[PDB]
DNA sequence: ATCAATATCCACCTGCAGATTCTACCAAAAGTGTATTTGGAAACTGCTCCATCAAAAGGCATGTTCAGCTGAATTCAGCTGAACATGCCTTTTGATGGAGCAGTTTCCAAATACACTTTTGGTAGAATCTGCAGGTGGATATTGATG
DNA sequence: CATCAATATCCACCTGCAGATTCTACCAAAAGTGTATTTGGAAACTGCTCCATCAAAAGGCATGTTCAGCTGAATTCAGCTGAACATGCCTTTTGATGGAGCAGTTTCCAAATACACTTTTGGTAGAATCTGCAGGTGGATATTGAT
């Protein structure tokens, strides 16, 4: 059976998914909770279609940086492999934390 | 004759240090405050002053509003204090516009 | 007969206030209430910040607020750390902090 | 309205994963993906409440893309596009 | 000459051993060496202390007035050849106090008054072209054979001078002493001048001075206030305290004219007589300190008797008053001046008069009323404490029962039912009619004269000070005012532009106690010599 | 009959950046010239962009400027993404970045 | 409908000046609309505020050039100040 | 005969106490205003500076320090070690985004 | 004028070598940073010099904007403010 | 060193939603011309306050030594990457009641625009008060080192 | 691991001073009230766009499982680079002091609103033609892993 070694589809993915710039995130489950969100925070909302995407492109953009900046403290640490440490940490530097 | 002129140079500056004393004469009677740490409660003070009229401005300007009032600012003290400090001050508001129209 | 904060209980100058409101370009039209909301606003805020500093203050045994307790009443109240999160403080140092590595055994 | 729940878990595994290598991430471990499903979440409940404190202040029951925007580039996220 | 080299050995030395500020002046002043080719452009006399210390061993000097003279010639060249921000300059003033401390001692020991080198403040000169301006000082002036002088808007040069004091050369001795330091005098002693150490080595004594304060003509208020004066400090006994001579030394009488615009306003319409005739006195208070004459109060008043057209009848006012703080002790120096105004409005209102005005103007800075050169140490009193302390002269009088009561000039006239301008007094030379005369021309620009006056009188109420000396019913059935004392000719203090002009000319300054007691002994002898014609 | 645009020779419109300022309460007065020289540092930069994005087009084969073309053109220029350093691009993705570690 | 105006037909001839056979998507043309408001509302915002602190009520071409030298950044900021100098230039020159 | 001697830590531990509890200006005035004198002449020539702006300078600076400072040494911390080296402020740097 | 003692001083072009090691390991350790490696300070002292053109460049253009030649504390408030560090005390 | 199993690049062609090209309206801009008002150019000037220099002193720059920090080499438990089977749930096209977003009229309470009297805050100068910065004396862990 | 001993420092107490606090008086700038004029958006009604909801089919990844490659983590040990410290001096700070420019005063002219006409034209409803690339097809070409 041929198989790949480990992290050659990682990395094709790598530039697959740094090619294109199609959403990552599924409409229906990020529509269904920013309806959460929406009805914790205050009851009987209504949502633009317009404002689900651009909600959702921010957060997808906000998440790329945040992925972006916890692999480069991955490396920092001599490492492949990114830990919640590592995003801990890109948010404390970052200044949303503390 | 003519006296006391100062030279008609006589520089002034508005400040809200006398007000502030005076707050901390509700809370400190029994406290002072040095001439670094009123300056710094100036600047802190006009820094909030300019924060919350532009919050405020732009959040008129959104909905075509031509007029500054109460709710646009209660809107931006929810926008930019934090929970507590934005509730607070959203109460402190109310009571005083209240106690101000009853007047 | 009676100034507009003395009407509303208010120390800080209304007046003031919507004269600001209206040289700062903010609208074209101030309203009567404005002033009065920012006012109070106003007042609780520094209400609060210089009571945080008193107690700073008498914690460090002194009378006189100085910048440094300033600094600790913002920086030890969470909410007023975020509040000021992008704001330095004139002669107020920063919170006495050391990391567990660097610590000894 | 019907009252959602458990909705975080929506944003699935592979979805992480595809945003991570969007961000050059090359390896995950298996702890990464629920804690970024809690920065997003912190991340709505930073944009949601502005626009919706936009939305009750216009006096309106429906959030629009100028709220959401307007929210976004008072958080210092401004995006373009959306008016 | 083996003594004066025995007796300035320390004087040297002790400025030798200032270490390192006495460096730079071990040796003559090396231009290239030091990087400063311009060093005798500027300096005229390059020579340093190393000559100095030959000059003292080589027989060059015959008297010591040569080397305090040649110290203090390098005192001067490095002060003018360096700025005060300059090492060298520090260095050179501390050498200097110093040397000002040490040489005093020792300069007495060779039996001299001193040794200090004194300079008087520059002479401002005056005008000869306009004839009422004057030369102002450290500015471009113009002069013309050394006796003509221009300002810039009537050599080229910048009036920036001092002069020295003189000196006089004992006639037994042949010693120089400084003519201040000394207080001698050619027309007081003819005979010469002879040095205190002569005329104790002879056990002789300095001839009687005639030429005195106390042996000045004796007036009736002069003498009542120099008894006042003597009962006061007598009561106090005060160890300092000493005796006080009050002369009036002037009196005479003159005219105020009604100035144009109130001549034409009111006078025309026959409403004021067009002049007020009054008697002008000068007088001046003397004290006796270390055996010589001291002047240290002096003011100047203009009394309108009965007589006088009102509203100006039987009404005293002070024109000028000064004083000079070397009255001994210091303590009561204030109070005995109270003890001399007290004394005055008690005199007055002994005569007839019922009414006095005091203008409380301080005087402004660089100027003086009376003495010229008040020292520098002397504080001018600000406006505030010199009401205060009018005030409390005028309490003091009232606690007395002499002074009924006092007021401001805007209350007195708010009193006085005053419903037009007619009814102020007119003195000469007082703010009032000139004010008025302002008054008038703004109103030429656009009651309102009253108006005018009246907002000019609640402006400057609390500088204006009336003082009512007979009040009531008695103030209406007053016997005509006889003067006892006699007419006193002396141009020398009519006004006192003249004894200001004398003591500029003549460098009569009060700036310390021994040029204070010259100038006095001085004022002295012109008074005698103007007396006997 | 001459407009203010073409008065200055420019193609972005002067009155509607006047009219602009004047609602948008910037001051009390705003001068003449103003909205035009706003006018021209509004079209120097939409030249700018707009020239870069079609040439990351031309670079991929196209001919109508997408938002990934803006978005590579906009991060492709220091100084243009360090005027944009808090902006996200709609529809733009990032740009193509590997760093050596992460490769065999 | 109330009207919604936009830098349309200003932008498409900025890019058939720049680019005469190149086209851009609606996607992409309100990226760009967005961008020039975005920069509109900053060099406004920054030239009230430098106006404010000047005490000057008048927003002249000094102003808005100084907030684009605030701004913009280097070549971009040189490039944009001659730019309008010379609209300015023209301006007045008519 | 053995002089007394702390051991690598200690001091370190000490100043950095003292340095945390007080607030006085650590960067020496003149050096500093020298730099800022000639970083503006850079700019624009013969130019003059208030002594209150020089203080807020120095201020804001030694601040933006101590933020980055404490950046780089959370950095190295979170590396297993507890030395900063240029890395560490790199990394901090392009967090922060300054870079 | 004379003088008798006068240096020179040459650290006028190497002025970015003025900020001492001293301080630099003051502001660390205010930073709670424990242990230094050489390489920093150097580096410090650059990224110190970038935060100048940040600031005071801004400030500049504030004093060429106010027609003056004199750097104001009230030009620094705002240059600082502008960049996301707004400083309190010198209002 | 060669080779088989896959993903990559790419030319080509077809159907179409989106990009591009005319026709006509038009009201909201956009432009021109007086009357009006005014922020600011311009000159002279008083007054801050900024550049410059010398002494006191408070640290800053260098050399030594080594305990400890950093970094290289080795090993492994296991975890996450790669592959695959199963299928579910999201995606796409279509339609629909209706809550709600938004355009138009009316018009009053709220806003603005001076005139004016009231008081209130900003600044100068005097003089008394005081919190605190250091200075001196123990003296309190404490940590390095001795044992 | 228990404790002689040098050392930095919290505190117990002090005492002098720059700065904070108190009080009086002056005075221009706000500030509140009044009267007239103006208008922003609330309510009242209603046209209408898209937001939410329901329905049906299908396949693309979503979810789960299995095997193992290599990677973080642990361990060990060695070159060595900064920490602590003694030694020398030297750069800094502050006080004092000329004058370069920051503001205060006064004139007045080029310049920016207010507003009533008059003309251009950027959205934009509508229909028709053009067109770049989404998507599927097929085969040439690196890529990779271990045969």
């Amino acid at each position: 059976p041929h198989r790949y070694r480990p992290g050659t589809v990682a990395l094709r993915e790598i530039r697959r998914y740094q090619k294109s710039t199609e959403l990552l995130i599924r409409k229906l489950p990020f529509q269904r909770l920013v309806r959460e969100i929406a009805q914790d925070f205050k009851t009987d909302l209504r949502f633009q279609s317009s404002a689900v995407m651009a909600l959702q492109e921010a957060c997808e953009a906000y998440l790329v940086g945040l992925f972006e900046d916890t692999n480069l403290c991955a490396i920092h640490a001599k490492r492949v492999t990114i830990m919640p440490k590592d995003i801990q940490l890109a948010r404390r530097i970052r200044g949303e934390r503390a | 004759q003519k006296k006391d002129g100062k030279k008609r140079k006589r520089s002034r500056k508005e400040s809200y240090s006398i007000y502030v004393y005076k707050v901390l004469k509700q809370v400190h009677p029994d406290t002072g405050i040095s001439s670094k740490a009123m300056g710094i409660m100036n600047s802190f003070v006009n820094d909030i002053f300019e924060r919350i009229a532009g919050e405020a401005s732009r959040l008129a300007h959104y909905n075509k509003r031509s007029t500054i009032t109460s709710r646009e600012i209660q809107t931006a003290v929810r926008l930019l204090l934090p929970g507590e400090l934005a509730k607070h001050a959203v109460s402190e508001g109310t009571k005083a516009v209240t106690k101000y129209t009853s007047a | 007969a009676k100034t507009r904060s003395s009407r509303a209980g208010l120390q800080f100058p209304v007046g003031r206030v919507h004269r600001l409101l209206r040289k700062g370009n903010y609208s074209e039209r101030v309203g009567a209430g404005a002033p009065v909301y920012l006012a109070a606003v106003l007042e609780y805020l520094t209400a609060e910040i210089l009571e945080l500093a008193g107690n700073a203050a008498r914690d460090n045994k002194k009378t006189r607020i100085i910048p440094r307790h300033l600094q600790l009443a913002i920086r030890n109240d969470e909410e007023l750390n975020k509040l000021l999160g992008r704001v330095t403080i004139a002669q107020g140092g920063v919170l006495p902090n050391i990391q567990a590595v660097l610590l000894p055994k | 309205r019907k009252v959602l729940r458990d909705n975080i878990q929506g944003i699935t595994k592979p979805a992480i994963r595809r945003l991570a290598r969007r961000g050059g991430v090359k390896r995950i471990s298996g702890l990464i993906y629920e804690e970024t499903r809690g920065v997003l979440k912190v991340f709505l409940e930073n944009v949601i409440r502005d626009a919706v404190t936009y939305t009750e202040h216009a006096k309106r029951k429906t959030v629009t893309a100028m709220d959401v925007v307007y929210a976004l580039k008072r958080q210092g996220r401004t995006l373009y596009g959306f008016g | 000459p083996e003594e004066l080299r025995q007796a300035l050995m320390p004087t040297l030395e002790a400025l030798y051993r200032q270490d390192p500020e006495s460096l730079p002046f071990r040796q003559p002043v090396d231009p290239q060496l030091l990087g400063i080719p311009d060093y005798f452009d500027i300096v005229k006399s390059p020579m340093d202390l190393s000559t100095i210390k030959r000059k003292l061993d080589t027989g060059q000097y015959q008297e010591p007035w040569q080397y305090v003279d040649d110290i203090w010639l390098m005192f001067n060249n490095a002060w003018l050849y360096n700025r005060k921000t300059s090492r060298v300059y520090k260095y050179c003033s501390k050498l200097s106090e110093v040397f000002e401390q040490e040489i005093d001692p020792v300069m007495q020991s060779l039996g001299y008054c001193c040794g200090r080198k004194l300079e008087f403040s520059p002479q401002t000169l005056c005008c000869y072209g306009k004839q009422l301006c004057t030369i102002p000082r450290d500015a471009t002036y113009y002069s013309y054979q050394n006796r003509y002088h221009f300002c810039e808007k009537c050599s080229k040069r910048k009036n920036d001078t001092l002069d020295p004091e003189l000196f006089v050369e004992c006639t037994e001795c042949g010693r120089k002493m400084h003519q201040i330091c000394v207080l001698h005098h050619e027309i007081i002693w003819p005979a010469g001048f002879v040095c205190d150490g002569c005329l104790k080595k002879s056990a002789r004594t300095r001839k009687e001075n005639k030429f005195s304060a106390k042996r000045l003509p004796s007036t009736r208020l002069g003498t009542f206030l120099e008894n006042r004066v003597n009962d006061f400090l007598r009561r106090q006994n005060h160890p300092e305290s000493g005796e006080v001579t009050v002369r009036v030394v002037h009196a005479s009488d003159k005219t105020v004219e009604v100035k144009p615009g109130m001549k034409a306003r009111f006078v025309d319409s026959g409403e004021m007589a067009e002049s007020f005739p009054y008697r002008t006195k000068a007088l001046f208070a003397f004290e006796e300190i270390d055996g010589v004459d001291l002047c240290f109060f002096g003011m100047h008043v203009q009394e309108y008797g009965s007589d006088c057209p009102p509203p100006n009848q039987r009404r005293v006012y002070i024109s000028y008053l000064d004083s000079v703080h070397f009255f001994r002790p210091k303590c009561l120096r204030t109070a005995v001046y109270h003890e001399i105004l007290i004394g005055y409005l008690e005199y007055v209102k002994k005569l007839g008069y019922t009414t006095g005005h005091i203008w409380a103007c301080p005087p402004s800075e660089g100027d003086d009323y009376i003495f010229h050169c008040h020292p520098p140490d002397q504080k001018i009193p600000k406006p505030k404490r010199l009401q205060e302390w009018y005030k409390k002269m005028l309490d003091k009088a009232v606690s007395e029962r002499i002074v009924h009561d006092y007021k401001d000039i805007f209350k007195q006239a708010t009193e006085d039912r005053l419903t037009s301008a007619k009814e102020l007094p007119y003195f000469e030379g007082d703010f009032w009619p000139n004010v008025l005369e302002e008054s008038i021309k703004e109103l030429e620009q656009e009651n309102d004269l009253s108006q005018k006056l009246y907002a000019t009188m609640e402006k400057h109420k609390e500088v204006f000070f009336v003082i009512r000396l007979i009040a009531g019913p008695a103030a209406n059935s007053l016997p005509p005012i006889v003067d006892p004392d006699p007419l006193i000719p002396c141009d020398l203090m009519d006004g006192r532009d003249a004894f200001l002009t004398l003591a500029r000319d003549k460098h009569l300054e009060f700036s310390s106690l021994r040029r204070a007691q010259w100038s006095t002994m001085c004022m002295l002898v012109e008074l005698h010599t103007q007396s006997q014609d």
